[PDB]
């Protein structure tokens, strides 16, 4: 719910960011068939 | 009132599910100073937040 243009979160200011005007898109899926284990290796800043 | 407001060790705790405010930008409180605050306190269902 974070990634939007001029967002701001936990997420959306400390590391990745969309700019004030973008024009583009946003795509996502579920991931838990694959990408859990829990698993410790994906981060954030 | 009468005392001084630092809101980053409130914006940045893990705490808080929200921190949606509607006339100011939570980036820029501590830039900000006014007459009063008024804090209202209560619980509820999560399903009505």
């Amino acid at each position: 719910r974070q990634i939007a243009p001029g967002q701001t979160g936990k997420i959306a200011d400390y590391n990745y960011k969309l700019p004030d005007d973008f024009t583009g898109c946003v795509i996502a899926w579920n991931s838990n068939n694959l990408d859990s284990k829990g698993n410790y290796n994906y981060l954030y800043r | 009132s009468n005392c001084v407001a630092d809101y980053s060790v409130l914006y940045n705790s893990a705490s808080f599910s929200t921190f949606k405010c509607y006339g100011v930008s939570p980036t820029k409180l501590n830039d900000l100073c006014f007459t009063n605050v008024y804090a209202d306190s209560f619980v509820i269902r999560g399903d009505e937040v």
